């Protein structure tokens, strides 16, 4: 179907542009590389792992 | 008395804040403090009297590998961090190429912009490129810019629109700006069946 | 018995690092001022003895433990300890007159001799300098210091270079404990002198000589409150030469690292205003009204006890959020925007005359125009803005409250 496939790539781009601004305020050294950074990605990380890849 | 009652204030006691409240003022500020720097007077500062040629030095090559190792030694001397100056740099090259000749550019222009694209997605590829700074100097041109460029930009995976124009301070300004290209676009697309794909195209988009 | 006030030394000196680590606000003050007292009374039980070679490292520790303590715990030195260090010298000399300078001639003399207690002495040394230099008595610092390295060092009147010669004479090898040594209070002595010339060389109008040891402060201890101000200060050298975009750098820094960026955003103000970036600058100086409304010690001389408070001159001066949304409001009307100037004005006279009940507002210093003078900018403000009968309510309250100040209020009053 449509639905389900738009329900995913727009899961996947709220992420993704997420990232992005995390990814540039690492350039600028904005926020911190100590942590809380780290334990953000491993939230990403679990995210998505849960229904990774059904195959159809 | 009358004096004194429409005289008695009210917002002007203020007491408690909020640690978040802290760092968004300290974020507001350090945007302020970036926002009013710019990058070409820094470089004219510490060294005294920018493009891709400033930094390779009069065409040496056109290689990604060897103009990143530019940037690092560029911001190394001037301990600005390496994104910032590949965003302006970048923007600095994107004002000449839309500046040299209405909404379209199709010739050669594509091309230049294509190949300095190519390097951009090798700087986002090695983290030598900071998105919102380079949106920022965009934003600083805002005039130079052809909504055909901007596409590319989206498209290429560089920007999102989304990420442009919710980081333009004057709203309006961009409405303003949109609203003006998107009428001569619409004008335009009649002008031929060949540039009315590619503006379709971006309509759409 | 040596072992028995030994003992105790070591007893109270780990009770006083306990209490440093531990503990609450009054708890370890508790045991801080318990400490105290306890090595108060062993200086009273030594100081009933004669001399005593082998107590002297010993007495001369604990003066120093209690000094330390003393002045950690007062946040802040005084005399006594001019005078504790005063006997414990004279005490040394009385083992084999004038005052504190011939004292220290005759002493560091009595040590080349060799007796091995240096480590203490040149504790001592830390001490006494951190006093001058408290004090501002920098001639005689070097002085002592020229004596206590070689003569041949007489030309070098420059302190931080003397200052970095100055070798502590070892580890501090297992002798009895102390809360700091030689080195340990070394690292504070060169980042202290370092602001201190650093400061009054910017206000007294070199930024070019600033620059010099304003990066020997950040090279050395600078535990990030004294990297804020160093940034700024950095911030106010560039500025004045008119190098904007190198000032903007330390700037930022100093916000990233900062927990009160008031005196980096009012440095901030200050150049949108060189410039004429008077929307940034207003923007900057909003920013920093709502900045000054947001807000540790260690039983251990740091180094924001060798610092002076602030001048009205120097780049770190701060007032309060009146003396700011002033500034905010005057430098607002100056530029034309007489309607948030004035929302602004009568947003600070309400703070000012309103406050019976809350914490009250601090006078923005002397030098700050007075009392009418601020209804005058106001009714100004409110006239500029086309509040007429706001202008009257001020100008008839200023008249029932109570020279040139009057004749103006009837001026702003037809005006209005």
């Amino acid at each position: 179907r449509v639905q389900y496939l738009r329900q995913i790539h727009a899961n996947h781009e709220t992420l993704l542009r997420e990232v992005q601004t995390l990814r540039d305020r690492l350039c600028t050294e904005d926020e911190a590389s100590s942590c809380a950074t780290a334990q953000r990605l491993l939230q990403v990380y679990r995210q998505l792992r849960h229904p990774s890849l059904i195959l159809l | 008395r009358r004096a004194w009652a429409e005289l008695l204030a009210g917002r002007v006691k203020r007491e408690k804040y909020n640690p978040e409240r802290a760092q968004k003022l300290k974020e507001s500020a350090v945007r302020l403090l970036r926002s009013h720097q710019d990058l070409n007077a820094l470089l004219l500062e510490v060294e005294g009297p920018v493009i891709d040629c400033d930094s390779s030095e009069a065409y040496a090559n056109h290689s990604s590998s060897f103009i990143g190792s530019a940037l690092q030694d560029q911001a190394s001397r001037l301990g600005v961090p390496v994104g910032i100056l590949s965003a302006g740099m970048v923007a600095s090259s994107v004002g000449q190429i839309c500046t040299a000749p209405p909404v379209l550019l199709t010739v050669e222009q594509r091309k230049k912009l294509s190949s300095l694209l190519e390097f951009a997605q090798y700087l986002l590829a090695h983290s030598m490129f900071s998105r919102l700074s380079f949106c920022q100097e965009l934003w600083k041109i805002q005039s130079s810019l052809l909504l055909e460029a901007v596409w590319h930009l989206h498209v290429q995976g560089i920007v999102s629109l989304q990420e442009l124009l919710e980081s333009h301070p004057d709203m309006h300004a961009v409405g303003s700006w949109l609203f003006r290209n998107l009428c001569c676009l619409c004008e335009q697309m009649e002008a031929s069946c060949q540039h009315a794909d590619v503006a379709r195209a971006m309509l759409s988009d | 018995c040596l072992d028995l006030w030994r003992e105790k030394n070591d007893r109270l000196v780990r009770q006083a690092k306990v209490a440093q680590n531990s503990g609450l606000t009054l708890r370890r003050q508790q045991l801080a001022q318990d400490a105290l007292e306890g090595l108060r009374g062993l200086l009273h039980s030594l100081q009933g003895l004669p001399a005593a070679v082998p107590v002297l490292p010993l007495e001369l520790t604990v003066t120093c433990n209690f000094i330390i303590l003393r002045a950690s715990l007062a946040q802040g030195f005084t005399e006594d300890q001019a005078q504790d260090i005063q006997r414990s010298l004279e005490r040394v000399l009385e083992t084999q007159e004038q005052g504190l300078r011939e004292l220290w001639d005759s002493v560091l003399r009595a040590s080349c001799l060799l007796p091995e207690l240096l480590s203490a002495l040149h504790r001592l040394v830390g001490l006494q300098a951190a006093l001058w230099l408290s004090a501002d008595r920098l001639g005689d610092l070097a002085l002592l210091l020229e004596t206590l390295n070689g003569s041949q060092s007489g030309a070098s009147k420059d302190l931080l270079l003397l200052l970095k010669t100055w070798s502590p004479p070892a580890e501090e090898l297992d002798a009895p404990l102390t809360l700091q040594d030689a080195q340990g209070l070394k690292d504070v002595l060169l980042t202290a002198f370092a602001y201190r010339q650093g400061l009054q060389e910017l206000i007294t109008g070199n930024p070019d000589k600033a620059l010099s040891s304003l990066h020997e402060a950040a090279s050395g201890l600078c535990p990030r409150p004294v990297l804020v101000q160093v940034y700024t200060a950095l911030g106010s050298c560039h500025r004045k030469m008119g190098n904007p975009q190198r000032a903007l750098l330390y700037l930022v820094a100093a916000l990233k690292e900062g927990s009160a960026w008031g005196p980096p955003l009012l440095e901030a103000s200050r150049l949108y205003q060189q410039l004429g970036d008077t929307t940034a600058e207003l923007e900057s100086l909003e920013l920093l009204v709502e900045a000054l409304n947001v807000p540790a010690p260690q039983f251990l001389i740091e180094v924001e006890l060798l610092l002076p408070p602030p001048d009205l001159a120097s780049p770190l001066h701060c007032g309060t959020q009146s003396q700011t949304k002033h500034i905010l409001a005057s430098r607002c009307l100056q530029t034309g925007r007489a309607g948030d100037a004035a929302e602004h004005y009568l947003d600070l006279l309400a703070l000012l005359l309103d406050s019976s009940e809350p914490r009250f507002s601090p006078p923005p210093s002397p030098p700050g125009p007075c009392m009418p003078e601020v209804f005058l900018e106001a009714a100004v403000a409110l006239i500029q803005a086309g509040r007429a009968q706001d202008a009257l309510t001020l100008c008839e309250e200023l008249l029932s409250r109570t020279p040139l100040w009057v004749s103006a209020t009837h001026l702003l009053q037809g005006q209005a």
